[PDB]
C-alpha cells in the first residue's frame, strides 16, 4: 500500500460549499477530478478513466500528516458509550482507543479593482501547513500512469485558488511497513475512508448498523469544452470518509452531469480500515 | 508540457501591499502589509501579481477594443469565450533575509504619514507598514505549454507584462511613492517534458 | 373521566397553599381551594373538585368507599408524589391543626444548591416584587399575607374568563407562571422550598396526563385498590414514561449565511425563525398527541425536552410525525437543517431518582439523540436526494440553495420570506401561524407575522390557527401562546446611533458571552440528594428566564445604546455603541452572577469594528475573541473572562470591573482637571509603555524621567502611582489608556 505524500509550499484552498471558507483535507473528488483534468491534456483520459473503473488503480482522500504520524479522521462509531474534542485521531492508535494541530487557517482579503466604478472586494480562505506537515494519500497497486500524473498535476495544483496563486505541492509516491498490514489485518468494523456512494443495489444493506454522516458533493464543472458555458453539475449525496459501516459495499464512478460534450465523473468509491469493535 | 518561469522581483521602492482584518491599537499601523500566516515573512500574493500583469498587459495590448492573447495566457470564464489558464502564478515569499540581517536591518519598516485638510489645515496621521526597499523576491510562475505554435507570442507577451510592470508600482499606495518592483534573474526551464525551443524562449527572457 | 378535567385539575391542585397563607382560616388547605374554586363563578364540576380537594393519601384513605373507582384525582395524588422526587406516604398536609408551622416563608433557589461540592451550598431567597428584577439575595426575605391577598384578586380577576376548555389551558398556564413563580410549593421544610409552586404544579399536570394516556392505553380502571388496598411499589417500577428530546442541527451554519446589505436583520429572521419554529412542532407534536404545553418541560436553543406516556399509540404518532418532519426538511434544507427526535422509556422509580437512574434518562436520551444524528436517513431519503432534479433553479445570493428563485432580484424563497418576515418583525408583536401566509412552516402552516388589530379578528374561533406573541395584557381576552425573545432594538439603525455618540471614536462594538459550562451544569451540577424533576425543569427555566427577559430589562431601565439579537447559554450577540458595549459588559457580568448567585459564569469577548464593516466578519471575528475568551487560563495547569478587542488583551472580569476600570476611573479624573496635559503626553506614555516588551531596562528608565519631568503639573502623587502601576502591571494600564483615549477621542 504505497503512500501518495504531498508536501506543500503555499497556502491552499479547499472550498466546501464558500469561498470565503476552506478545509484542510481535498476529497478523492478532487483528486480524481484533478487527475482526469490532468490526463486530458496528455490525451490519455480513457486509460485512466478504465484503469479506475476496473479498481486496478483505487485511492482514498487527503488525510493530514505530521512528523512521522498519519492522522486520519475520528470514525463515529456507534458506541454505546478532555478527549471529547478530537477531530483527527493517529491511524496507529485506533484499535486501542476502544496535542494535535497542523498550521492555522486564514483569509486572505482580496478586491477586484475598475478604474472608473469601485472595487469589489472577496475573500479567500486559505490553509497554510507548516514546514513538516501536509496531506497524504493511501493507494493500492501504484502505476506509472498514476506516477506520472502526479508529476504534472504538482506543476498546475490542486485545490481552489488556484491559479491565484495557491495549489503547489511536491509529491512523494512513498512506502510504508506499519500501516499495509493495517489494511492487510481484519476485525469486524468497516469504517470509511473515502468520499463513497454505494450503488442502488447495495445501499441498503450497506446502511443496517451504519453510523455515517452524509457530505452532499456537488459545484460547477471545470472544463472550456463542456457545452460553452461554465454550468452546475448535479449534486451527489455521499457519506463522509470518517464513517463506519457493518456490511462493506464498493462505490462507482458516477457521472454527474446533463447533457454536454464529455461525461463528468466524480470518484464515489469507497476504500475501507476493517478494526475489531 | 509545463514550463516554469522563474526570476526575482526586486523592490526600487517601499511596495506596500494586501489588506488584513487584524486590530490595529491607537499609536499603531492601520493596514499592515500582509504576511505568511505561519513564519510571518513579508509576502506578495500570486493574485496581486497576477492582476497587476494584467492590468498592464490589458491596458496595453488593447486599443478600445479583451482579445484572446490576454484570455489565453490569464483565463476566462465569461458566457461564450472559456478559456483555460495558461499561465499558473504563485504565492511569492521574502526571498533575501539572509542578505537583510547583513545589513542589521529588519523586513519592513513603518511609513508616518498623514494628510493636511484646506480648510482648517489640521493634520491627520496614518502609519502604514511597508516592505523596505532592496528586498528580493523570488517567484516561480508555472507556463503550460499545449498549444507549440503561440508559445513565442505568449512569452513576447509575458515580457512585455514584465517591462511594464517595471514602471509601475505592484500595489498599494502606489502613486503616492512606493511600489516600484524591478525583475532581474528571469530564465525558463521545462518541468515537466522535454522542450526543444526553450532557448528562444529563454532568449525571449533573458535579454 | 377526560383527561381534560383532569389537567384542570392537577394544575389547579395545591391552589389552597397561596390562600392558607393568606387568609383568616386555618383549616385543611385542601378543603380550602376546594370552596374557592367551588364558589367561583360556576360551580365546576365533580371531576374538578375531587382532584383538588381530594388528594394527599392520609386525606383520601378516610373517605374511600363512597368515592368512586376510576375516579380521575388517585393519578393526581400519585403524579403530586412523583413531581417531588418526595415520599408522601405518612407525612402531613401544612394546616392539618397538628402544632405551630410557618406561614410566611420565602422560596429558596435552585441555584444554591447547584454546584454543592466545589461552589458551596448557599441559603438565599426570593423578596416578593410588586418579571421584575428579583435576584436572590441572603436576606430572610418574608412574604406579607397582602401579598397573598392581591394573588388571590389578582387570580380570581383573571380565572373569572377562564372555564375549562381544550384552548385555556395555555392560559391557565401562564397565569400561574405570572402568578405562582415566587410563591413556594414547600413550608417549613427542609430545602423543598427552591421549587415554586408553578412548576411544581407545571410538572404534576405533566405527569398525571401522561399517566392517564398510560392508563387508558394499557386498560387499567379499578387503579384505586393498586394505589391504596395494594400499595403501588409494582407501578412505580413500571416504564410508563417517555422523555422525548429534539435537537436541531445545523444551526449555527443557518444562520450566518448572511451578506452585504440587509445582513444583521437577515440574521435576526433566520435566529428567530429557527427558535420559534422549534416551538410550533414542539407544540404540534403535543397537538396531535392530545396532550398540554405541560408536558413540554424545555424548550430552549435548537432542544426540546417533552414528556409523553410509553403507549404504542405514542409511539406510533412519533413515527409517523418524524417522517413527515423529516420530509419537511428535507424538501427544502437537504441536508443542512435537520432535527432529531429520539425518546428513551422512562419508569416511576427513576423520575424519583429512588434506586439512582435520574441522570441515566438524559444520558440514553442524549445517547439515542447522537444515534439518530449519526442514523439519519434510511434509504428512501438517500436515494431521492441522489435522483432529485427540477428545471433550471439558479442559487439565490444571500442564501445559497440551488432552488427555483424570484423575478427582479434573483433570489432565494427561503430568502425572500425571511426578508418579508423581518420587514414584520421591526415590530416585534405578535405572530400567527395559520394555513396560508408569507413564511412556510410545517406541516403546511405558513406564517403570516401580523399585528395585533388584525389578529383580534383572525381568531374567530378557528381552534387550530395558533397566535404567539411576547406580549400578554390581559390573559382571557387574547387566549394566545406566550414566546419568549430578547429583541431590544434600541434604534434599529447605526447610522444614527453612531452619530449621536458624542465625544467617542465612531465604532461598533460586538459582544458575545458565551455561559462557561452550562451543559455540565445541566447534566450534573446539581446534587444527587437533592434531584428530582421540578428542579430539573426550574433551574432551566431560570436560566432562559433571565437570558430572555432580565437583560431586556437591563437594557431598558438604563437606555444603553445596544442592539440585542440572540438569547441564552448557548450564546449572545449584542452589537451597539461600543462605550456601551463594554460599560454594560461588567454589569451583565455583575447581575449574571448575582442571579446566578456566584455559580455559573460567562465568557465575553468585545470587539471594536468600523461602522460599515462587514457584520459576517463581525460576528466571525468576536467569535474568535469568545474562544479567546473560553481559552483563558494562567500559566498552571479560571474560565470567565472578556476578550477586549483583540485576542491578546484577555483579562478575566475581575481584572477588567477592578484594574483596568479603576485605572481608566483614576486617569479620567486626573486628566479633566488638566488643561494641557494630554493626549500628547499620554500617547507618548504608551509609546515607551508597549516599548518595554522589546526594550525593558531603558524605557523604564525614561518612564521615570518623563514622569519626574512633568510630575510638576500632573502632582506627584499621580506620577508616583503612574509609575508604580506601570512597574507592577503595565499590561492593565496599557489597556486603560488605550481605552481612555478612544473614549475620549475628538
Amino acid at each position: 500500500m504505497k503512500i501518495i505524500k504531498l508536501y506543500f509550499e503555499s497556502p491552499v484552498h479547499f472550498g466546501e460549499k464558500r469561498l470565503s471558507e476552506s478545509k484542510i483535507t481535498f476529497s478523492a473528488d478532487t483528486l480524481f477530478s484533478a487527475l482526469m483534468i490532468e490526463a486530458v491534456g496528455l490525451g490519455k483520459e480513457d486509460e485512466f478513466y478504465q484503469l479506475a473503473s476496473n479498481n486496478l488503480v483505487k485511492f482514498s482522500d487527503a488525510f493530514p500528516f505530521i512528523d512521522q504520524y498519519y492522522y486520519i479522521p475520528k470514525p463515529m462509531f456507534n458506541l454505546k458509550l478532555a478527549f471529547k474534542k478530537l477531530l483527527y485521531v493517529p491511524i496507529d492508535s485506533l484499535e486501542d482507543y476502544l496535542s494535535f494541530n497542523l498550521g492555522k487557517l486564514a483569509l486572505s482579503e482580496k478586491v477586484q479593482q475598475h478604474d472608473f466604478k469601485d472595487s469589489e472586494p472577496y475573500n479567500v480562505g486559505t490553509f497554510t501547513f507548516k514546514e513538516n506537515t501536509g496531506l497524504y494519500v493511501l493507494i493500492e497497486q501504484t502505476h506509472p500512469l498514476l506516477e506520472e500524473l502526479l508529476e504534472n498535476l504538482q506543476y498546475s495544483g490542486i485545490g481552489g485558488k488556484r491559479n491565484s496563486g495557491y495549489g503547489k505541492f511536491k509529491f512523494e509516491i512513498l512506502e510504508d511497513s506499519d500501516i499495509e498490514d493495517l489494511f492487510s489485518a481484519k476485525g469486524n468494523r468497516k469504517i470509511l475512508l473515502s468520499g463513497a456512494l454505494p450503488k442502488d443495489a447495495e445501499l441498503e444493506q450497506a446502511l443496517k448498523n451504519a453510523s455515517y454522516l452524509l457530505e452532499r458533493r456537488g459545484g460547477f464543472v471545470q472544463s472550456d469544452t463542456y457545452a460553452t458555458n461554465l454550468v452546475k453539475k448535479q449534486d451527489l449525496y455521499v457519506f463522509k470518509s470518517g464513517s463506519t459501516f457493518e456490511n462493506s459495499f464498493d462505490g462507482d464512478i458516477y457521472q454527474v452531469g446533463k447533457k454536454g460534450n464529455h461525461p463528468v465523473y466524480k470518484y464515489a468509491k469507497s476504500f475501507f480500515l476493517e478494526v475489531s469493535v | 508540457m509545463k514550463l516554469v518561469i522563474e526570476g526575482t522581483i526586486v523592490l526600487k521602492t517601499g511596495m506596500h501591499i494586501g489588506g488584513s482584518s487584524d486590530f490595529s491599537a491607537i499609536g499603531a499601523v492601520a493596514s499592515p502589509v500582509v504576511r505568511d500566516t505561519l513564519t510571518r515573512l513579508p509576502l506578495i500574493p500570486g493574485s496581486s501579481l497576477k492582476g497587476k500583469m494584467r492590468y498592464l498587459l490589458a491596458k496595453e495590448l488593447n486599443n478600445g477594443i479583451d482579445q484572446d492573447e490576454i484570455l489565453r495566457l490569464f483565463g476566462s470564464s465569461e458566457k461564450d469565450k472559456i478559456r483555460r489558464a495558461r499561465l499558473k502564478f504563485n504565492d511569492i515569499k521574502l526571498s533575501n533575509l539572509a542578505e537583510l540581517e547583513t545589513f542589521n536591518v529588519s523586513s519592513t519598516e513603518v511609513k508616518f504619514e498623514n494628510t493636511i485638510n484646506r480648510k482648517t489645515a489640521v493634520a491627520n496621521p496614518r502609519q502604514i507598514e511597508r516592505v523596505i526597499a532592496g528586498s528580493k523576491f523570488d517567484f516561480e510562475i508555472f507556463y503550460n505549454l499545449d498549444d507549440i505554435k503561440e508559445v513565442e507570442k505568449d512569452f513576447e507577451n509575458i515580457k512585455q507584462g514584465f517591462d511594464l510592470l517595471e514602471f509601475d508600482y505592484l500595489g498599494g499606495h502606489g502613486t503616492r511613492g512606493s511600489g516600484r518592483i524591478a525583475f532581474e534573474n528571469l530564465s525558463v526551464i521545462t518541468a515537466v517534458g522535454n522542450f526543444e525551443k526553450i532557448n528562444t524562449l529563454n532568449e525571449i527572457l533573458g535579454a | 373521566m377526560d383527561k381534560i378535567n383532569l389537567v384542570c385539575g392537577s394544575l389547579l391542585h395545591n391552589i389552597g397553599k397561596i390562600i392558607y397563607r393568606g387568609t383568616s382560616e386555618r383549616a385543611k388547605h385542601s378543603k380550602l381551594g376546594g370552596d374557592f374554586i367551588k364558589s367561583f363563578e360556576q360551580f365546576r364540576n365533580t371531576e374538578l373538585t375531587d382532584c383538588i380537594r381530594y388528594h394527599h393519601a392520609q386525606e383520601i384513605t378516610s373517605v374511600k368507599s363512597n368515592k368512586e373507582k376510576n375516579s380521575l384525582f388517585y393519578i393526581t395524588y400519585i403524579a403530586d408524589n412523583i413531581s417531588s422526587g418526595m415520599d408522601r406516604r405518612k407525612d402531613l398536609e401544612e394546616g392539618a391543626e397538628g402544632f405551630n408551622w410557618d406561614k410566611k416563608v420565602a422560596l429558596g433557589s435552585v441555584f444554591n444548591v447547584l454546584n454543592e461540592k466545589e461552589k458551596g451550598r448557599q441559603n438565599y431567597s426570593y423578596p416578593f416584587v410588586a418579571e421584575p428584577l428579583n435576584f436572590p439575595t441572603a436576606t430572610q426575605n418574608q412574604y406579607t399575607t397582602s401579598y397573598y391577598d392581591g394573588l388571590i384578586t389578582d387570580m380570581k380577576t383573571i380565572l373569572q374568563r377562564l372555564k375549562p376548555d381544550k384552548e385555556h389551558i395555555n392560559s391557565l398556564l401562564q397565569m400561574m407562571e405570572s402568578l405562582w413563580s415566587y410563591v413556594p410549593s414547600s413550608t417549613d421544610k427542609n430545602q423543598l422550598v427552591d421549587i415554586s409552586l408553578y412548576d411544581h404544579s407545571r410538572t404534576t399536570a405533566a405527569i398525571a396526563s401522561a399517566i392517564y394516556d398510560y392508563f387508558q392505553a394499557e386498560n387499567i380502571t379499578d387503579y384505586q385498590k393498586e394505589l391504596f388496598d395494594y400499595n403501588a411499589t409494582e407501578f412505580y417500577d413500571k416504564n410508563a414514561f417517555l422523555m422525548m428530546n429534539f435537537d436541531m442541527s445545523g444551526v449555527q451554519n443557518f444562520i450566518y449565511n448572511i451578506s452585504g446589505s440587509k445582513a444583521l436583520k437577515s440574521l435576526r429572521a433566520r435566529s428567530f425563525y429557527l427558535d420559534m419554529l422549534l416551538e410550533y412542532i414542539s407544540d404540534n407534536l403535543l397537538e396531535k398527541l392530545e396532550l398540554s404545553r405541560a408536558n413540554i418541560l424545555y424548550v430552549g436553543g435548537g432542544h426540546a425536552y417533552l414528556l409523553l406516556a410509553n403507549t404504542n399509540k405514542t409511539k406510533a404518532i412519533l413515527s409517523d410525525f418524524e417522517h413527515d418532519l423529516k420530509t419537511w426538511f428535507l424538501d427544502k434544507f437537504k441536508i443542512d437543517l435537520y432535527v432529531a427526535m429520539a425518546y428513551t422509556e422512562v419508569s416511576a422509580n427513576d423520575l424519583m431518582n429512588h434506586n439512582g437512574h435520574y441522570r441515566d434518562i438524559y444520558r440514553r436520551l442524549s445517547q439515542k439523540t447522537s444515534a439518530k444524528k449519526a442514523n439519519r436517513y434510511t434509504a428512501e431519503e438517500i436515494l431521492n436526494l441522489n435522483h432529485q432534479g427540477t428545471e433550471n433553479a439558479r442559487e439565490c445570493r444571500e442564501c445559497k440553495r440551488s432552488d427555483l428563485l424570484i423575478e427582479e432580484d434573483d433570489i432565494c424563497e427561503i430568502c425572500d420570506s425571511l426578508q418579508k418576515v423581518s420587514r414584520d418583525l421591526t415590530r416585534e408583536n405578535i405572530f400567527v401561524i395559520a394555513n396560508e401566509g408569507v413564511l412556510d412552516m410545517p406541516f403546511g402552516k405558513k406564517m403570516s407575522a401580523l399585528s395585533y388589530s388584525q389578529a383580534d379578528k383572525l381568531k374567530k374561533s378557528n381552534a387550530e390557527v395558533q397566535i404567539y406573541a411576547k406580549n400578554i395584557s390581559e390573559i382571557g381576552q387574547n387566549l394566545m401562546t406566550r414566546i419568549d425573545m430578547g429583541d431590544y432594538t434600541y434604534r434599529s439603525d447605526f447610522h444614527e446611533m453612531l452619530e449621536e455618540v458624542e465625544v467617542g471614536i465612531n465604532r461598533l462594538g460586538v459582544l458575545r458571552a458565551d455561559v462557561d459550562n452550562l451543559g455540565q451544569a445541566f447534566i450534573n451540577g446539581i446534587p444527587d440528594d437533592y434531584l428530582s424533576i421540578s428542579r430539573t425543569a426550574t433551574f432551566s427555566r431560570a436560566m432562559s428566564r433571565f437570558f430572555k427577559n432580565y437583560l431586556n430589562q437591563l437594557l431598558a431601565e438604563k437606555s444603553y445604546k445596544i442592539n440585542v439579537i440572540y438569547a441564552g447559554g448557548d450564546d449572545l450577540f449584542m452589537i451597539g455603541a461600543w462605550q456601551d458595549i463594554l460599560d454594560f459588559s461588567i454589569v451583565l457580568k455583575q447581575k449574571f452572577a448575582d442571579f446566578t448567585q456566584n455559580k455559573l459564569s460567562i465568557s465575553a469577548g468585545i470587539g471594536m469594528f468600523r461602522e460599515k464593516y462587514p457584520v459576517a466578519r463581525m460576528a466571525s471575528l468576536t467569535g474568535d475573541l469568545e474562544d479567546a475568551a473560553k481559552d483563558y487560563k494562567p500559566d498552571e495547569r479560571t474560565k470567565n473572562a472578556v476578550t477586549l478587542f483583540d485576542a491578546t488583551n484577555v483579562f478575566s472580569w475581575d481584572t477588567l470591573e477592578n484594574d483596568i476600570f479603576v485605572k481608566l476611573d483614576a486617569i479620567t479624573k486626573n486628566f479633566e482637571k488638566l488643561d494641557e496635559t494630554g493626549k500628547a503626553f499620554i500617547y507618548r506614555l504608551i509609546d515607551l509603555l508597549r516599548g518595554v516588551n522589546e526594550n525593558q531596562q531603558i524605557n523604564i528608565a525614561r518612564l521615570a524621567y518623563t514622569l519626574s519631568r512633568m510630575e510638576e503639573k500632573i502632582g506627584k502623587t499621580f506620577a508616583q502611582e503612574l509609575y508604580n502601576w506601570a512597574n507592577a502591571d503595565r499590561k492593565t494600564l496599557i489597556m486603560a489608556l488605550e481605552i481612555y483615549i478612544l473614549k475620549t477621542r475628538e
